[PDB]
């Protein structure tokens, strides 16, 4: 579990949210 | 360098120079140019490499895109347009800032319509001014009949291909680029897969692989630079980012018709080149392949750059406040871990 | 200072004297000596403050115990015994010790019968050796009947309330500690509540609060001497250790009838006084309260502690190596949050 | 989960375990 949590990528670009 | 400028055909020259081209301080070497249907063109999408695909007609119905045509048919929606008084179109996270109330943008967003965008750029031609713009815009459905058509007409075949065979998530966004000569967008990483569709004018794609993280000095992940690197490329401090005489870069010049794949996690610096005129792009941004079911190790560079994040992510929650992650982490290693 | 030596009655003089302390590099304040009836007592074990309470009665039945009762009534089973060349008992865990194969530690453990212990023992003071031992085993079922009954005979009552007040968990050891006069157990913290029930002879007991982390400079938590100083107190590296020079202790000299409250996390160095004969004590380690249902900010040392402890945990684990895990963390900082 | 997963406290103390 632990590991799994910490290998979790997120989805960040360079485009702004809203 | 970025290798011998391209000839074009028909005897019409080289279709840039090397004068074009800003100087910065590290080595390089070139990222192949290639036939997507050449196996090492394959060999390296597979492998998470940069390629440059020169024959892919992935926006091909694009390429007849200027001003004038997009200006007719693009709608009237809203599109971001970025001022700067700089070269360098440094992004930043406007959600983030309330955590570095310090931190002063460089560059604006404002909201307009697509003709505004054209006659502010016009504006600023005629009267010598030296302000820049930079159209980052996510392509949607308010636009006009004319450029669905086009975006229909992309080569879906070729990229659906790609993302089954990669195990990528979904397409999340497409977001229409359109730059003025020598704008800058500085070093950083995504968190997602990018195929960069070239359609008007050159951009130098310099790259960096993940393992060059303790290079590129990113700032800190509750920053609103989140994931760029805190290197100014024009005037590197060796004293504060001393590993930055260690970097090395892989280097290209894509021009209309040409694919960048820029893999997940991998480091980017994009220049329009000077007196190059105005630039056009159309990036496919992909949700990267999940965790694999079983971890081998020793881990690759983009997972210890995973668990980075996370750490860091997960300090700030736990520690209620983004500001004492650092004081932890220093508390953590110092005379223990250094 | 610990405070004037105290005078025993009876004009018995002063029980220790100045010369029997160690010389250290740091100031102390003296830890409150009170009644357990003393409502500044309870204020202080409620807050997670150290206090000697005087008149607990704890180990009452216990004050009574040398070499010749023990042997004659302690039974038959197997007691850890550590030998060292030095004065230094420094704690290590073998269990980790395959993580650092060149750790050497420098005391070792032997099992052996009780009046083995009392053999050695006479035979080192016979022969005028330099080599020191130092009992600490776990009290269990193989002790002897009188032994039992002196142990039914603890004041139950007293220390249950005081567990039940705290809503700390179970009682999970007993350690019974004999050292020779000279013995040294170097600053640590344990992650367990601690009442420390002085037996026979005099220890020196210098603690220092949790939040004085950052001066004590803990080994990592992988290594066999996890939650132990790395500083030598009788040579600091003040290069490798600078925050070593702002530590500050509070200081007491236990004797027999003395209880010493030893919060949980609290960093403590004990000491058995020079020339003092042999030191008996019993401790008493209760698991400490859950963790709050709701979290207040800004957060206590302790519970920063415990942040950094599973950082380091998680760490080693999901990059699969704890050798891996201080590159990890420098990577992290260096010219990002440093 | 992940606030109360790094606060949470171990019982380590200085006994040697078999
Ligand atoms: O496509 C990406 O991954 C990006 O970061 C975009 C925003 C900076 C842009 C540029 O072409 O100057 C490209
Ligand atoms: O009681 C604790 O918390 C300990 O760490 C024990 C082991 C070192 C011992 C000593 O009295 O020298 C006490
Ligand atoms: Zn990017
Ligand atoms: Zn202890």
């Amino acid at each position: 579990e632990v590991v799994k949590l910490l290998l979790e990528a997120g989805a960040d670009v360079n485009a702004q949210d809203k | 360098g970025s290798g011998e400028p391209r000839e074009e055909a028909g005897a019409l020259g080289p279709a840039w120079d090397e004068s074009q081209l800003r100087s910065y301080s590290f080595p390089t070497r070139p990222i192949p140019r290639l036939s997507q249907s050449d196996p090492r063109a394959e060999e390296l999408i597979e492998n998470e490499e940069p390629v440059v695909l020169t024959d892919t007609n992935l926006v091909y119905p694009a390429l007849k895109w200027d001003l004038e045509y997009l200006q007719e048919n693009i709608g009237n929606g809203d599109f971001s347009v970025y001022s700067a008084s700089t070269h360098k179109f440094l992004y930043y996270d406007e959600k983030k800032m309330a955590n570095f109330q310090n931190f002063k943008p460089r560059s604006n967003r404002e909201e307009m319509k697509f003709h505004e965008f054209v006659e502010k750029l016009q504006d600023i031609q005629q009267r010598g001014g030296e302000e820049r713009l930079y159209l980052q815009q996510t392509l949607n459905d308010t636009v006009g009949r004319k450029i669905v058509m086009d975006f229909l007409g992309f080569n879906w075949n070729w990229i659906n291909k790609q993302q089954g065979k990669r195990g990528w998530g979904q397409l999340t966004s497409n977001l229409l680029l359109i730059g003025m000569e020598g704008n800058v967008t500085p070093a950083h990483y995504d968190e997602q897969q990018n195929f960069f569709a070239q359609i008007k004018g050159y951009k130098r794609c310099i790259l960096f692989p993940p393992d060059q993280f303790e290079c590129l000095y990113p700032y800190p992940v509750h920053h609103p630079c989140d994931r760029q690197s805190q290197v100014d490329f024009d005037n590197p401090d060796y004293e504060r980012f001393p590993n930055f005489q260690n970097v090395v870069g892989y280097e290209t010049v894509v021009g209309p018709g040409d694919v960048l794949y820029i893999p997940m996690y991998w480091w980017h610096h994009i220049e329009s080149l000077l007196n190059g005129g105005i630039t056009i792009t159309v990036n496919f941004w992909y949700k990267g392949a999940p965790t694999p079911k079983r971890i081998e190790y020793p881990l690759k560079a983009h997972q210890k750059v995973a668990i980075m994040r996370n750490i860091e992510k997960m300090l700030g929650e736990a520690l209620g406040n983004p500001q004492e992650v650092g004081p932890l982490l220093n508390t953590m290693i110092k005379g223990r871990y250094n």
